DNA sequence: ACGCCAGACAGGG
RNA sequence: GAGUCUGCGGCGCGCG
DNA sequence: CCCTGTCTGGCGTTCGCGCGCCG
């Protein structure tokens, strides 16, 4: 406990609170160093103020100031709140700030926001499809696994090597029909998974078999219509890619929508026939 | 849906586990060389360009074809954890 | 005619008696005909189709007329201001739900293929409440604040909503449009709450030997006073399916062997004995008496993985659990929080967090007999004996219905209403709380179309529970509260491996899924919702090494979870071919030397 | 190469303090506008915190890979990237102690 | 199949003493029906150019030999005054609809 | 409170003009105050619509005022109400304050009127916010009109008196998502405003004074009026809108014409003639389909593909900047210094793109060229260049490309140099380019469309006009809406309005139905009945009957109990086509299709694509400075959001690798994601995770903090995190 | 604005 | 034998 | 000095995506 005291201050890494370059000359730098200058300052004028000569209400005003600056950086709000001059009455995002809450640093791990190789665009029925498969925009499929089929390119004889591969798609006037034929291999047997507006429960994401198909929109199967609470109205669902053989593995055996056809809420179906079919089985 | 993923199913003791020997599998598969199967003669995988899936498309489209059947052993611990890689690399050529 | 239920079934029964994907075939068979008959059958919306009845000119001029009456009733002087009103609602109210049936009624009798009716009745779409406000009429619409209006709307859809019945209209549909909105954030909360606390419940196990099971009532005590009723099959078959048998149970003549997981059917069997008379309760393991301290087991989790079949070990239960209880809530918990028959989320937040609800009962400290008095202004309820009574303050605004005479058991209703689940764990115990917790959980969730299984709410409801005092140390002072089975460590080696007996007295503490989650022993997990302030602070102070057990904390360091395939159960598994398995058995061979 | 099974939060030992640290920010220096580089020893100084260039040293002595882990003989600069400039610490010694709002405003005063 | 305004370079331009705009213009167009005689004609441009105060019909078209335009009084343009409009109509023989992007002539 | 003005449509321009925020000052509504302010309180009549308000966390928060609401002296939206003396009503209108409107007994207009005088005893009228049903005796003030109790936006609803509260809101809502379509046509059935709205909003150009039309460009209508003056009148050709939607006014006045006063010269954006026009009527058979319209879901006929019927141009302003660095000034020139002379070939100027050049993505539509390193050159770079030519461009390519998602035609270019007119130039930018891109979107499956009700969904197929369902007559269904989505949702407007537009069809015109007060069941019976001798008239005198299908139908049309038994097929389909449905032979196979389908002409609209609708799909690209987090903007699409929610979804499976891989090598593992790559691209398999930045990040962040966390080991032992950064020296 | 938990202090024997 | 640097916090609105 | 009660002090309140703006 003899810790509690604070004598050092640690200052946070140069590049994490940013000294950038914005527009024209302009130059952003993060709110952190606002309330590290002002400690720094206050620590500093007291040891002069100490040195100078030392009247002691001038001692004492200056170590409040000095303590409440520490208290700048550590948490800000806890008692009044520091504002960057005129132009913004804003809390200088503090420490414990940083740490805390809906957008803070503790939840930017714990929910890890930000996956390489994602999609998302409008879905549509695709009434023929099987929930075995999903109808998803070749287009789409070309940046997703656009990896996995520059290899396959040079696999075949397409393109010499990855970085002639590389321009050889960097426009879309080039792309020789050829390239479809090797995406379409590509994708062969792999399987990506789709995520849902809200994810509510497990199946607020499923996996399927891609089946490659023109235009913008991304085909789901009827069924899963269910699963993912998701009508036709313009809904959008985010689109992800397995990358390792474990991952591919787990997403096309205990992942993939046809195999979880019960709900873990109840052991009743989620895959029952929906408002269409029904009134075509009833009448 | 999969190949008698319920026949696979079955054979396991817990579902997850499954899993990890389909992938574990797949993983020796293309390590090892591609060739390193059990049950390539008259019925085999196979893609449509061509018949060329008997090469190299999927990886564990091939594991879960042969944990189908009954060659292959899953253990908590079969075969010390080293030398089977050593023992592997040994009798598998393709690089 | 095949209903959406009718189908449902057979989906579940070729699930079970022919296999998964020939299931998934069936799926798709009936998808392409239901889909392809649909387009044939010109079933179709005319603005006629939707069939107003004949008879709501009738019921609503009956009424009508009524209102009259109990307006003459009113400027005459008999009725009370406030007597007028709930007489004038209830009218309404009724009428309301007499055009209800009456539109059925017709499509029944005279339209059976009515393209709206078919899709309200098939599974397909379309509500009871909501054909009513196209062909009957949508009467009520409460004001701002929700007195509801004593001008009812006339109206209905088909024809002209006029100009004022609209605005009316909108207060409510704001309302909705607010309360909506508010059940969602909140709903999230719950499952962000309710998994804060679950996290770490995880299967992982070998039968676990306590036998201390959960008996599954099929029973249930007052809907009228007292009369003994068979449960709803819906609400036993969510207690009893696909659970493990925690004993041998001999009922109609078959014989139910222990660890058994009961299939739909059996529990089918079950009620149909409990017909005869044959069986009260049912030996179930439960994850309400689980010993495995930091995950469940097997046997006492059940069947439901998303396959029909035993639980896999290594299955993220405490999430799927907390997953099953937060969507119904999305759903249900709108109207619920709306309404007479429920009151929802909020409800099911002062559930999940341990308090002290609005109207409050006093329960019965004392288990003797009950009896009332007279005097002006408080009344009071005591739960007597001839040695000691448990005083009971009744002001003005309660109603008590137990009477001058019989018996009143510990934590039983002396008031009306809402129980506070810290008195009925002092007087009840332990054992009723759970239960009490449960199925007053499920009352909601009924109550509103949602049938999620028992297991989810236990497993929960558990860690609420998760938690206990001291009043007897031994290796750390008195007043602290830790986790029960870390005493059950103390205990069982103070007393078995090391002798002198100290016993380590404590007290069953009852607290709310959000306390626990504060409150648990690793601090990432609680870093990540109260005070990261707070929690960290302590953490610090006192080293502590958060040994990494449980989805929440060992997901923020990036790591492989400790369930799953992380699952330490199979982790590690090897793959052979008979060709490797006799050149390991040739590299055996090779070790005899010389 | 181990697996990380147990994280723990402890107290800061001022010595502690200045262990993870390296290098002191003694003066409120950025970045001086003429040269877009950190002025002085200030925050943003790269001994403190780290290279300001890929593998290439200050001076220029040692510039690649083949001699990666030694030091500039008339010049102090290990070299991997920049990422050490972005995960070294450094510490502030302030004058007359002062405490952490963490511990002191907290509900329960944890040192009252 | 494709049109060529001379001084107009891009799909959405107008032109002077042109009420119509180039938009409009190739609208109108597609709504004219040609009839050729023989498979000799797979392509054939009809050129057409008129000036001044009049009113520019399908019938304005100087006549090919083997093709024929069944949809004479078909509204073109109106010109005002000053009024310059040269273009070059290409007509194919087809089957179906093709999209202006997936021939792109 | 200052933001973009939203103008998808002249409509939603003008709905974003007039809305009433609670958000601002700070001073008045706060965001998490308003269960009771965000209820629409009794006083709100005719001051503020109760339907215009957003869907979503900001409800009731902001709403467009009413239709006559206006702003007297201080902020007090007052309403008109005319007079009432006695039994006698006035067409005097006061405008009242919110207060004073309790003071008196006001009335509903639809009081059956003979002039002054009140026609019923027991009429309505709301004393305060309560519904009362008074004598025309006590009738002090009367309401003007229906709509003055709903907005602008709200009162452009066909027939609003039978859609529910929420549903409609949605509509309202929709109109202002309106994109204007190069043809533009009126409803077949409106209410009263769609003109209104075209010319107090300033869509369409109207002639001040009376007089003749002297040239008629595409360009300009000089009018010569009769006073003996001539003005020309320039019409915007081709505008950008806000929100990149074209802005055009066509002449619809021939030369030499004497006009009116205030009649259209051209018309606006979206307008047919003089009237509001968004979306275009189309021929609807409200059936189901295979799945293509399962919940929401809508089948297209690829007829109205043929003729452009939802066609809309879209002009996008890509923008690139000569920037001055300090390693030398970044040139704009057609040199684009590594690999080929096709891709240059649209770059005709100079630099510049070509005017009318087709740009697909991936295409230069600009080029520059920047300094390649920091501050030094490349050891490894500077052997490759001297091995084929060490005599190379030092420069790198940093040239605006075709962004992926989609380009078009290039039709407008601006450059902006050296010696500025009157331009600001920021400072560093040596010189700005804009690049106006459009492209002409045919309706495709990626689009949604709905009408004014709240019928939204996108469309799942585009059929051949080949199969799909036909009419008696050759004449073939456009759009197939699901009839599921109506029973839930409450709104039979749109299936009213479905049977006007039937008559309308056959009767070759055009209605207007009030809000309240507009068309009743019985009107439209009527028309219907005038429609069936159109119909089947003709049908009559051209020759022919009635078919063996029509027959059948009539069958289980009659065992269903649409017809009356007993009456000729003549009578009986003239009966059933009151009722708004006709019979409708399948197309695929030419059978019918047993029971009679309604079917009519339905306004509908399309709405506006986002860069959301054109979506984004992300392999390898950027990553944030401090978070070290994948990030995009540009051309790299940037990667998508995992939130805890989906984090439990793979807890919950025994997904341990792709949740590993989740929070590793797809997302903070800087050196994972690096391997990772390499991997895949030689074929291999994926190292182990690496610890992920955000940990990393957030050790130092509590490390800022006096707190100290170290990770430890079996035996409570240090382990290593910054793999070998934090020792010291 | 709210709701909720947990808290520290002051009043009545 | 290719890799840097920018996109942050907040606000408004709109979709599911 | 004890127990009880009252105002008091701190935290939390879905998820994801688009667009556009601003120091
Ligand atoms: C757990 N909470 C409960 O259910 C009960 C207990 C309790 C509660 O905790 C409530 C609230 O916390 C309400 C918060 C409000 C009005 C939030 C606004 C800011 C919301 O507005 C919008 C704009 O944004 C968000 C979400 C939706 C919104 C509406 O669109 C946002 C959240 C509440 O309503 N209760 C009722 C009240 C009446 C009475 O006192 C009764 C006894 O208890
Ligand atoms: N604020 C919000 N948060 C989360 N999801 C939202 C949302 N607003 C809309 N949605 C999602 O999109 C759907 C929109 O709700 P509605 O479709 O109106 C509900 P509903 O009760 O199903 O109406 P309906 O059955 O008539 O279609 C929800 O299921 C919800 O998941
Ligand atoms: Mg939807
Ligand atoms: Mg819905
Ligand atoms: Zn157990
Ligand atoms: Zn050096």
């Amino acid at each position: 406990p003899e810790w509690m005291i604070l004598e050092a201050v640690p200052v946070l890494p140069p590049d994490l609170r940013p000294m950038v370059q914005v527009d024209g000359g302009r130059f952003a730098t993060s709110d952190l160093n606002d309330l590290y200058r002002r400690l720094i300052n206050r620590n500093n004028r007291l040891k002069k103020l100490l040195a100078q000569g030392a009247p002691e209400i001038i001692i004492r005003n200056e170590k409040r100031m000095l303590q409440e600056a520490v208290d700048a950086l550590l948490d800000n709000g806890r008692r009044g709140a520091p504002v960057t001059n005129p132009g913004s009455d804003r809390p200088l995002r503090s420490l414990t700030d940083i740490l805390s809450g809906k957008q803070g640093r503790f939840r930017q791990n714990l929910l890890g926001k930000r996956v390489d190789y994602s999609g998302r665009s409008v879905i549509v029925v695709g009434p023929q499809l099987k929930l075995h498969q999903c109808g998803l925009p070749k287009r789409m499929a070309l940046e997703l696994f656009k990896p996995f089929l520059l290899k396959k390119m040079e696999e075949k004889g397409i393109a010499p090597n990855v970085k002639a591969a590389r321009r050889m798609l960097e426009r879309q006037r080039d792309i020789k029909d050829e390239v479809w034929d090797a995406l379409e291999e590509v994708i062969h047997g792999k399987v990506v998974l789709l995520n849902r507006a809200p994810t509510l429960h497990r199946l607020g994401i499923q996996a399927f078999q891609p089946v490659l198909v023109e235009g913008q929109s991304i085909q789901l199967h009827p069924l899963v219509c269910e699963a993912f609470n998701a009508d036709f109205d313009g809904d959008q669902m985010a689109v992800h890619v397995p990358l390792s053989s474990f991952a591919q593995a787990e997403a096309r055996i205990q992942m993939l929508s046809a195999h979880n056809l019960l709900s873990p809420a109840s052991g009743e179906p989620l895959a029952k026939p929906s408002r269409d079919i029904i009134l075509g089985l009833y009448y | 849906a999969e190949p008698g993923i319920d026949k696979l199913f079955g054979m396991v003791d817990s579902k997850y586990r499954l899993t990890v020997v389909v992938a574990k599998r797949a993983q020796q598969l293309l390590r090892h060389g591609f060739k390193n199967t059990v049950l390539e003669p008259e019925e085999r995988p196979k893609m449509q360009t061509l018949e060329g899936l008997f090469d190299d498309p999927n990886a564990v489209t091939w594991a879960m074809k042969e944990l189908l059947t009954g060659r292959l052993v899953f253990g908590e611990n079969l075969v010390p954890e080293d030398r089977l890689q050593k023992e592997m690399e040994r009798l598998y050529p393709v690089e | 005619p095949q209903e959406k239920n009718s189908l449902k079934d057979l989906v579940y029964q070729a699930f079970l008696r022919l296999g998964m994907e020939k299931t998934a075939r069936l799926l798709d068979a009936l998808k392409y005909y239901g889909f392809t008959f649909s387009t044939t059958s010109g079933i179709t919306i005319g603005i006629d189709d939707a069939v107003i009845p004949e008879e709501k000119k009738q019921y609503l001029e009956e009424a009508d007329r009524k209102l009259l009456q109990i307006e003459q009733a009113y400027e005459m002087g008999f009725l009370t201001d406030r007597e007028r009103y709930d007489q004038i609602l209830q009218l309404w109210t009724e009428t309301t739900e007499k055009v209800t049936q009456a539109v059925f009624k017709n499509f029944e009798e005279n339209y059976p293929f009515n393209p709206l009716y078919v899709m309200a009745q098939s599974g397909a779409r379309g509500n009871p409440q909501q054909i009513r406000q196209l062909c009957g009429l949508r009467g009520l619409m409460q004001k701002p604040s929700g007195e509801t209006f004593e001008v009812p709307v006339r109206s209905s859809f088909r024809e002209g909503l006029t100009v004022l019945e609209y605005f009316i209209s909108s207060h409510g549909a704001r309302k909705g449009g607010a309360d909506t909105a508010l059940r969602t954030a909140d709903s999230g909360y719950l499952t962000r709450k309710l998994v804060d606390v679950t996290h770490e419940i995880v299967v992982r196990e070998a039968d676990c030997g306590t036998t201390n099971y959960i008996s599954v009532p099929l029973f249930q005590p007052d809907e009228v006073t007292r009369s003994l009723r068979l449960r709803k099959r819906a609400d036993i078959e969510a207690g009893l399916y696909g659970r493990v048998l925690a004993r041998e149970v001999e009922v109609l003549g078959v014989r139910l062997e222990e660890g058994r997981y009961l299939s739909m059917d059996d529990v089918h069997l079950l009620i149909k004995a409990a017909e005869a008379g044959e069986i009260q309760e049912v030996p179930v393991r439960s994850p309400l008496t689980c010993q495995t301290r930091y995950g469940v087991c097997q046997k006492c989790y059940g069947y439901d993985l998303s396959m029909a079949r035993p639980v896999s070990i290594g299955e993220a239960v405490g999430i799927v659990a907390a997953q099953s209880i937060g969507e119904p809530g999305t759903q249900l918990t709108m109207r619920t929080f709306h309404t007479d028959i429920t009151q929802g989320l909020p409800r099911v937040i002062e559930l999940f967090e341990a308090r002290r609800p609005k109207a409050k009962a006093v329960i019965s400290e004392i288990d003797g007999v009950v009896r009332i008095e007279e005097t002006e202004e408080k009344l009071s309820v005591f739960v007597e004996s001839e040695g000691f009574s448990k005083e009971y303050k009744l002001p003005k605004e309660a109603r008590l219905l137990v009477k001058d005479g019989d018996y009143v058991e510990a934590g039983q209703p002396l008031t009306r209403g809402a129980i506070d689940p810290h008195q009925l764990l002092e007087a009840k115990g332990p054992e009723a709380v759970e239960r009490y917790l449960v199925e007053e959980i499920q009352k909601v969730y009924r109550a509103q179309g949602v049938k999620l299984h028992d297991k989810h709410i236990e497993i929960v409801v558990r860690q609420m529970m998760k938690y206990v005092e001291v009043t007897d140390p031994g290796d750390s002072r008195l007043l602290e509260g830790q986790v029960l089975e870390k005493w059950d460590v103390e205990a069982l080696n103070e007393r078995l491996i090391a002798e002198g007996k100290t016993p380590v007295a404590w007290k069953p503490l009852l607290m709310g899924v959000t306390k626990s989650a504060l409150s648990t022993k690793s601090w990432l997990s609680a870093a990540s919702f109260q005070n990261t302030t707070h929690v960290l602070t302590e953490a610090a102070i006192a080293g502590k090494k958060d040994e990494l057990i449980g989805l929440k904390e060992n997901v923020i360091l990036g790591r492989l979870i400790p369930a799953g395939t992380g699952s330490d159960f199979v982790r590690f598994t090897q793959v052979v071919d008979q060709k490797t398995l006799k050149a390991i058995e040739e590299a055996r061979k090779e070790a005899v030397e010389a | 190469k181990k697996e990380v099974r147990k994280v723990r939060i402890a107290l800061a030992s001022p010595e502690k303090i200045r262990s993870w640290s390296y290098g002191e920010v003694e003066k409120p220096e950025t970045i001086n506008y003429r040269t877009l580089k950190p002025e002085r020893d200030g925050l943003f100084d790269e001994r403190i915190f780290g290279p300001i260039k890929d593998y290439e040293c200050a001076c220029g002595k040692y510039k690649r890979q083949r001699f990666e882990g030694k030091v500039c003989e008339r010049c102090g600069v290990e070299v991997t990237k920049s990422i050490v400039r972005r995960y070294r610490m450094g510490h502030i010694e302030l004058a007359t102690p002062a405490a952490h709002i963490w511990f002191v405003k907290d509900v329960p005063s944890k040192i009252g | 199949t494709s049109v060529y305004i001379e001084d107009v370079l891009h799909e959405f331009s107008t032109i002077p003493g042109v009420k119509e705009d180039v938009v409009e213009i190739i609208l109108n167009l597609k709504e004219l029906v040609v009839r050729f005689l023989n498979p000799s004609l797979q392509t054939v441009t009809l050129l057409l150019k008129a000036e001044g105060p009049k009113e520019v019909k399908a019938r304005d078209f100087l006549p090919v030999a083997d093709v024929e335009i069944m949809n004479p009084d078909l509204h073109i343009a109106t010109l005002e005054e000053g009024g310059r409009l040269n273009m070059e109509v290409r007509v194919d023989r087809g089957v179906g609809y093709v999209p202006a992007e997936k021939h792109g002539i | 409170l200052s933001q973009f003005k939203d103008e998808t449509n002249p409509l939603s321009s003008l709905r974003h003009k007039r809305r009433i925020s609670a958000l601002g000052p700070g001073g008045l509504t706060r965001e998490r105050a308003g269960f009771d302010v965000r209820d629409v309180h009794r006083t709100h009549y005719g001051r503020i619509c109760p339907v215009e308000t957003p869907e979503g966390a900001n409800i009731g928060l902001i709403t467009s005022l009413a239709a006559y609401a206006r702003v007297d002296e201080l902020g007090f939206i007052r309403t008109p109400y005319r007079r009432v003396v006695g039994g006698v009503v006035t067409d005097e209108v006061v405008y009242m304050t919110a207060t004073e409107e309790d003071r008196y007994t006001i009335a509903q207009a639809n009081t059956p009127l003979e002039g002054n005088r009140i026609a019923a005893e027991r009429v309505v009228a709301r004393r305060k916010g309560e519904p009362v049903i008074v004598s025309p005796e006590e009738v002090e003030f009367m309401d003007v009109s229906p709509k003055q109790v709903f907005s602008v936006n709200t009162n452009l609803i066909p027939f609003l008196e039978h859609d529910d509260a929420n549903r409609a809101l949605m509509g309202s809502n929709m109109q202002t998502q309106a994109v204007p379509l190069i043809r533009a046509q009126a409803p077949v059935v409106m209410t009263g405003l769609e003109e209104r709205v075209v010319r107090d909003s300033l869509a369409a150009l109207y002639a001040e004074e009376d007089g003749e039309v002297a040239k008629v460009d595409g360009n300009r209508i000089v009018v010569r009026y009769e006073d003996g003056r001539l003005v020309e009148y320039p019409l915007r050709r081709f505008y950008r809108s806000n929100q990149g939607t074209a802005l055009d006014q066509r002449p619809r006045v021939v030369v030499g014409q004497r006009v009116r006063k205030g009649d259209l010269l051209a018309d606006g954006p979206a307008s047919e003639n003089g009237f509001l026009a968004l979306g275009q009527n189309v021929l609807v058979a409200i059936m189901p389909f295979d799945g293509y319209n399962f919940e929401d879901a809508i089948v297209i006929s690829e007829e109205l593909l043929k003729r452009d019927f939802y066609t809309s141009i879209h002009i996008e302003r890509y923008e690139i900047e000569a920037r001055d660095t300090k390693l030398g000034p970044e040139r704009i020139t057609r040199d684009i210094p590594h690999l080929s002379e096709a891709a240059l070939r649209d770059l005709d100027e100079e630099g510049v793109v070509r005017i009318g050049a087709e740009v697909k993505p991936g295409d230069i539509l600009v080029g520059r060229t920047s300094f390649k390193g920091e501050s030094e050159p490349t050891p490894e770079e500077r052997l490759l260049r001297s091995i084929f030519g060490e005599k190379a461009r030092d420069v790198k390519d940093t040239s605006l490309r075709v962004p992926p998602g989609e380009g078009g035609i290039v039709v407008r270019t601006v450059r902006l140099r050296r010696g500025d007119p009157g331009v600001e130039l920021k400072p560093g930018v040596r010189e700005v380019v804009r690049v106006y891109v459009a492209q002409k979107r045919k309706l495709q499956v990626g689009d949604k469309l709905a009408n004014r009700h709240g019928n939204k969904g996108v469309v799942a197929k585009i059929l051949p006009v080949e199969d799909m369902p036909h009419l008696p007559d050759g004449t073939p269904v456009d759009v197939i809406l699901n009839p599921l989505g109506v029973p839930s949702r409450m709104n039979l407007g749109q299936i009213l309005e479905t049977h006007l537009g039937l008559a309308g069809y056959f009767l070759g015109q055009r209605y207007i139905s009030p809000i309240f007060d507009g068309a009743k069941e019985p009107e439209i019976k009527e028309l219907l009945a005038q429609a069936f001798e159109v119909y089947f008239g003709k049908r009559k005198g051209e020759g022919f009957g009635v078919d063996k299908r029509e027959v059948e139908v009539l069958r289980r049309a009659e065992k269903l109990g649409l017809v009356t038994p007993g009456k000729t097929p003549e009578e009986q389909l003239k009966e059933l086509f009151l009722q708004g449905k006709v019979v409708l032979y399948d197309g695929r196979t030419g059978e019918p299709i047993e029971g009679p389908i309604v079917v009519g002409q339905m306004f509908i609209m399309k709405l506006y694509h986002m860069v959301e609708d054109k979506m984004h799909a992300r392999s390898t690209g950027p990553y944030s400075l401090i978070t070290q987090q994948p990030l995009g903007g540009k051309a790299q699409f940037g990667g998508q959001r995992f939130g805890e929610m989906e984090v439990w979804a793979l807890e919950a499976y025994g997904a341990a690798h792709t949740l590993q891989e989740m929070l590793t090598l797809k997302s903070d593992d800087i050196e994972g994601r690096n391997a990772a790559y390499e991997a895949i691209i030689k074929g291999e398999d994926v190292p182990e995770p690496s610890v992920p930045e955000s940990f990393r990040v957030l050790v130092k962040e509590l490390q800022a903090l006096a707190l100290d966390v170290q990770t430890l080991d079996e035996k409570d032992n240090p382990v290593d995190i910054f793999e070998g950064l934090a020792s010291k020296r």
